[PDB]
C-alpha cells in the first residue's frame, strides 16, 4: 500500500511564510514518469490544486499562485516540500499531498490543517458530562467529555483508548466570542455498564502539548 | 520510394 | 590602297574540341573548357603594319560588363596577361595564327566573340562567331579540378551509370543512360540556367554568377524539380500516375529533358528520386562539374530541424498520433565535386546536390551544396543545408513520452544506428556498389560517432 | 480556463435508491490523440481527504464496490450510484485533469428517511469547573431527522440570548440520522444566583416544544 503524511506548523502569523513537509512511502520519487503534488481546501470550499514536482526536478504550479509557491524534493529522505509566502487568512485551510502517475492524484495524505493567526497558543481543559437519571433513557445512559478552550484547531478524542467508538459523536469545534476554541464529545452506552464497567475520554490537543484521560463517573442523581 |  | 580587315577565320574546331576534350558531344558548335587556350587561323586583307592594332571582344548574357567579367577586351599582343588574352603565334602573308585564352574564373556559358580593327585613322568591328565555355575538370587551378584520370573518365566522361534501390534487405540496382553527349542535350542543360528565378530577376548578377560551381549546383538542384520554377520533373508519390508517366517507366534522362523542351519548358510527369537524382546527374556532367548518385537505405526525412525522428506515446502505451517526422525505405541524391572558397581549405571535394523537393530552403525547394566531409564531422552550421542532410544520413529514432496534462515530454528510447546504411554508389570503371557509409559518418557504436552528433545537436 | 460545475448541489435518495450526479465542463476533456476523458470523481467522508473513485470518465479504482459507475464523454459526465447504501453519504467531487487540474464545487448526498423526533440529555456544570468560575451547561440532541432543530434556553423562565453555541454532526452511517450539542456558558456567580436551568427543543417531528429540565441542587 502507499501512505503519505503532511506536516509542519499548524499556526502561522500574517505576511509570513508556510512550509509544509509531505513524506511518504511506498514507492520513488526517483522512478521515471512519477510525481507528487499538493492541494488545499479552505473551511467549507472547493479544493485548489497549488504544485507538483517530477522526479527530474521539473515543477507546475497554479498559475493564479506562481509567484507564492515554491516546491522542492528531498529523495533521500522520501520528502517534498512546499513555500507559501504572505500567508494571509484567505489562505487558512486543510493542505494535503498526493501521489501522481499515469491516472490523476490518486492516493492523498490525512491532509494537515493550517491557522494563518497572530494569537498564541493555549492548551484545553477537560471537563466531564457524567451519566444521571437526566441522560438515561430506555437503558441508555449519555456521557461524554466537554474540551474547553483551546487554540489552534486541532484536537482529536478517544473512548477508552479507541476501544469504544460505537455510538460516539464527537461535535465540530466552536469559535466561541472570546476567540478560543470549543467542542464536546458524547458517547451513548447501556445502563446496565454504567455499574460495572469504565469510561475514559482521551484527549490530545498537539500545539500546546496537552495530553489528558479524563475518567467519566457515573453521578447518582 | 516508400515510407517505412 | 586599302583598310586592314578580316577575310576569314579558321576555328579548327575538330583540333580544339579534342584538346579541351569536349570532342564527344553530338554538336557542330565551338565547345571549349575554360582556363585553356585554344588556336585560330585569321586570314585577312593584308599583312600587319606596325601602326594598327586589333582588339578581340568577348561577351556572355543579356547585360555584359567588365566589372562583372562577362565581357572583356584584349588587344593581340605577344604578351600572355592574366584574364582573357590573345597572343600572336605566327604570321604567314595575310594568316595570323593565334593562341586566345580564357580565365580559369570565366563564367560558363554561351558567348559571343567580335574584333574590332584600328587602321588608317579609322575604326571597324565585326563579329567572329560564338562558342560554348564550360567548367574545366583537367586544369588544377579550376575549382572543379579533379586530378586522377581514371576517376574523372568516370565522374564527367561516363554517359551511363548504375543507380542502387531497395531496402536494405534487398538491394538492387537499376540502369541509367545519363545520355550528356546526344544531341541538342548540352544545350538543354544550359537552356536550364537561363530560366532559373536568379535569372528571371536579376539575369547580370546570375550570369556573372555562373563562374561559380556552388552556384550552378545549387540553382540546378531547384531547377530539376517543377516546384517554384517551372522546372523539368514533377514529383509523384500517389501511386495512380495519370496524366503521365509511371516513374518506374523511365530509362535515362534525355526523354525527360526533351520533353520539357518540346513542350515548352512545362514540368514533365511524373519522376521519383532516382528520376531526380539521374536528370541531375545528366545536367552536372554536362557543364563540366564531377559528379555521382548516391544512395541511402533508411533515410530520414526530419521536418523539424533536430537531428531526430521523433514518434511520441502517452505514458501508458498509447501512440499519439503527432509529429511529421518520417524515414524512407531508400532515397537517392547527387554529390558534385569542386573546392568551397566559401568554407575554407578543409571542406572541398564531393558537395551533396538534391533536386527531390522534401524540405524548402529560403522559401524554394533547393538543397545543398553539402561538404560531406562537414557532415561527418557534425559541422552542420554551415551552408548549405547541412541539418537536414545531417539527419538523412545519422538522425537518431526517438520515442517520445507526453503528458498531455502538464504537457511534458520526454525520452523514453534512442535507436542512435538504424539510420543511414548500405550507403551506396557505383564503382569507378565498374558496375559493383561502393559502401561510402563511412564518408557521411563515424562508425555506429563508436564513441565520436556519438561526440558529433553531440557537437552537431549543439550547432543548431 | 476549465471550469467544472456539477449538479445538482445536493440529494437525497432513500435507502437502495439510484443517485445520480452531474458534472459538465467549459470544455471538452477528451484528448483526439488518444480518444480518452481526462475526467475523475472523488468521494469525500465528514473528517477525511478525498479518496478516488473512478478515473478516466469510467474506468473505476481498485477496490471500489461495482455500484458506483461513471459514464459521459467529451463535456458532460454522469457518476451513478446504482443503490445506495446508509454508508455512501458523502461529497462527490468531480475533477478534470487534461489541463493541469481544476474540480467540482461538490455535491451532498444524503439518505432519506423517516422523521424522527430528538431524544433531550442535559448535563449540569462540573464540580471540577464551578471551581474554574464559569459554567457551561450542556442540552444534547441525538439521532434526529430531519436536521434542521432550533434550541433555547430559559433560566428561571427567562429566555436567553448571547450566550449559548449550537454545533451540529453530519449525517451517520449507520442509523442515518444527527446529533446536535447546545452550550449554555456562565460565569458561575450567574449560575449560583438562578435555580431552574432549562433547553427547550423545536423540531419537526414534535408537535410543540420539548423541554427538559433540572433544578441547581445536589440532587
Ligand atoms: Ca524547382
Ligand atoms: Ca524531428
Ligand atoms: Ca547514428
Amino acid at each position: 500500500q502507499i501512505t503519505l503524511k503532511e506536516s509542519g506548523p499548524t499556526l502561522v502569523k500574517p505576511t509570513q511564510t508556510l512550509t509544509l513537509t509531505c513524506t511518504f512511502s511506498g514507492f520513488s520519487l526517483d522512478t521515471s514518469g512519477v510525481s507528487v503534488g499538493w492541494i488545499r481546501q479552505p473551511p467549507g470550499k472547493a479544493l485548489e490544486w497549488l504544485a507538483l514536482i517530477f522526479w527530474d526536478d521539473d515543477k507546475r504550479y497554479s498559475p493564479s499562485l506562481k509567484s507564492r509557491l515554491t516546491i522542492t524534493k528531498d529523495t533521500s529522505k522520501n520528502q517534498v516540500v512546499l513555500t507559501m509566502t504572505n500567508m494571509e487568512p484567505v489562505d487558512t485551510a486543510t493542505y494535503y499531498c498526493a501521489h501522481r502517475f499515469v491516472g490523476t492524484l490518486d492516493v492523498w495524505g490525512q491532509g494537515t490543517t493550517v491557522t494563518v493567526s497572530s494569537a498564541s497558543t493555549k492548551g484545553p481543559s477537560v471537563f466531564p458530562l457524567a451519566p444521571s437519571s437526566k441522560s438515561t433513557s430506555g437503558g441508555t445512559a449519555a456521557l461524554g467529555c466537554l474540551v474547553k478552550d483551546y487554540f489552534p484547531e486541532p484536537v482529536t478524542v478517544s473512548w477508552n483508548s479507541g476501544a469504544l467508538t460505537s455510538g460516539v459523536h464527537t461535535f465540530p469545534a466552536v469559535l466561541q466570542s472570546s476567540g478560543l476554541y470549543s467542542l464536546s464529545s458524547v458517547v451513548t452506552v447501556p445502563s446496565s455498564s454504567l455499574g460495572t464497567q469504565t469510561y475514559i475520554c482521551n484527549v490530545n490537543h498537539k500545539p500546546s502539548n496537552t495530553k489528558v484521560d479524563k475518567r467519566v463517573e457515573p453521578k447518582s442523581c | 520510394x516508400v515510407p517505412l | 590602297m586599302a583598310a586592314l580587315g578580316v577575310q576569314s577565320i579558321n576555328w579548327q574546331t575538330a583540333f580544339n574540341r579534342q584538346a579541351h576534350h569536349t570532342d564527344k558531344f553530338s554538336s557542330q558548335e565551338l565547345i571549349l573548357r575554360r582556363g585553356q587556350n585554344f588556336q585560330v587561323l585569321m586570314i585577312m586583307n593584308k599583312g600587319l603594319g606596325s601602326n594598327e592594332r586589333l582588339e578581340f571582344i568577348v561577351s556572355t548574357g543579356p547585360y555584359p560588363s567588365e566589372s562583372a567579367m562577362t565581357k572583356a577586351v584584349f588587344p593581340l599582343s605577344n604578351g600572355s596577361s592574366g584574364g582573357w588574352s590573345a597572343v600572336l603565334q605566327a604570321s604567314n602573308g595575310n594568316t595570323l595564327t593565334i593562341s586566345i585564352s580564357s580565365p580559369a574564373s570565366a563564367p560558363i556559358g554561351r558567348y559571343t566573340m567580335a574584333l574590332q580593327i584600328f587602321s588608317q585613322g579609322g575604326i571597324s568591328s565585326v563579329k567572329l562567331g560564338t562558342f560554348i565555355l564550360l567548367f574545366n575538370p583537367w586544369l588544377n587551378v579550376d575549382s572543379v579540378f579533379m586530378g586522377n584520370h581514371a576517376e574523372r573518365e568516370e565522374y564527367v566522361q561516363e554517359d551511363a551509370g548504375i543507380i542502387f534501390v531497395g531496402s536494405t534487405n534487398r538491394i538492387g540496382m537499376i540502369g541509367w543512360n545519363f545520355g550528356q553527349f546526344e544531341e541538342d542535350i548540352l544545350s538543354i542543360c544550359l537552356s536550364i540556367l537561363d530560366r532559373s528565378l536568379n535569372f528571371r530577376r536579376d539575369a547580370a548578377t546570375d550570369v556573372a554568377s555562373r563562374n561559380d560551381p556552388k552556384y550552378v549546383g545549387r540553382v540546378l538542384s531547384a531547377m530539376i524539380n517543377s516546384n517554384d520554377d517551372n522546372g523539368v520533373l514533377a514529383g509523384n508519390w500517389s501511386g495512380t500516375y495519370t496524366g503521365g508517366r509511371d516513374p518506374r517507366s523511365w530509362n535515362g534522362s534525355v526523354e525527360i529533358l526533351k520533353n520539357w523542351k518540346k513542350s515548352g519548358f512545362s514540368p514533365v510527369r511524373y519522376g521519383q528520386c532516382w528520376v531526380f537524382a539521374g536528370t541531375l546527374n545528366t545536367a552536372l556532367r554536362s557543364l563540366g562539374i564531377p559528379s555521382r548518385v548516391i544512395t541511402n537505405f533508411n533515410s530520414a526525412h526530419d521536418t523539424d530541424r533536430n537531428l531526430s525522428v521523433d514518434v511520441y506515446y502517452d505514458p501508458m502505451g498509447n501512440p499519439l498520433d503527432k509529429g511529421s517526422d518520417s524515414v524512407w525505405n531508400f532515397h537517392v541524391w547527387n554529390e558534385g565535386w569542386f573546392v568551397r572558397s566559401d568554407l575554407g581549405p578543409s571542406y572541398g571535394g564531393w558537395q551533396v546536390l538534391d533536386a527531390t523537393p522534401q524540405e524548402r530552403s529560403q522559401g524554394v525547394f533547393q538543397c545543398g551544396p553539402a561538404s560531406v566531409i562537414g557532415v561527418r564531422e557534425g559541422d552542420v552550421q554551415l551552408n548549405f543545408d547541412m541539418p537536414f542532410i545531417f539527419a538523412e544520413v545519422n538522425a537518431d529514432r526517438i520515442t517520445w513520452l507526453y503528458d498531455n496534462t502538464t504537457g511534458k515530454q520526454w525520452k523514453n528510447s534512442v535507436n542512435s544506428h538504424t539510420i543511414g546504411r548500405y550507403i551506396s554508389t557505383k564503382a569507378v570503371g565498374s558496375n559493383a556498389r561502393m559502401d561510402v557509409t563511412d564518408k557521411y559518418k563515424y562508425p555506429e557504436g563508436s564513441d565520436q560517432e556519438r561526440q558529433v552528433f553531440q557537437k552537431a545537436l549543439g550547432k543548431l | 480556463d476549465i471550469v467544472m460545475t456539477q449538479s445538482p448541489d445536493s440529494l437525497a435518495v432513500s435507502l437502495g435508491e439510484r443517485a445520480t450526479i452531474n458534472c459538465k465542463s467549459s470544455q471538452s476533456v477528451l484528448y483526439s490523440s488518444n480518444n480518452k476523458n481526462y475526467l475523475a470523481w472523488y468521494q469525500q467522508k465528514p473528517g477525511q481527504p478525498p479518496k478516488l473513485l473512478i478515473s478516466w470518465a469510467s474506468t473505476r479504482e481498485s477496490g471500489v464496490p461495482d455500484r458506483f459507475s461513471g459514464s459521459g464523454s467529451g463535456t458532460d459526465f454522469t457518476l451513478t450510484i446504482s443503490s445506495l447504501q446508509a454508508e455512501d453519504v458523502a461529497v462527490y467531487y468531480c475533477q478534470q485533469y487534461y489541463s493541469l487540474w481544476t474540480f467540482g464545487q461538490g455535491t451532498k448526498v444524503e439518505i432519506k428517511r423517516t422523521v424522527a423526533a430528538p431524544s433531550v440529555f442535559i448535563f449540569p456544570p462540573s464540580d471540577e469547573q464551578l471551581k474554574s468560575g464559569t459554567a457551561s451547561v450542556v442540552c444534547l440532541l441525538n439521532n434526529f431527522y430531519p436536521r434542521e432543530a432550533k434550541v433555547q434556553w430559559k433560566v428561571d423562565n427567562a429566555l436567553q440570548s448571547g450566550n449559548s453555541q449550537e454545533s451540529v454532526t453530519e449525517q451517520d452511517s449507520k442509523d442515518s440520522t444527527y446529533s446536535l450539542s447546545s452550550t449554555l456558558t456562565l460565569s458561575k456567580a450567574d449560575y449560583e444566583k438562578h435555580k431552574v436551568y432549562a433547553c427547550e427543543v423545536t423540531h419537526q417531528g414534535l408537535s410543540s416544544p420539548v423541554t427538559k429540565s433540572f433544578n441547581r441542587g445536589e440532587c
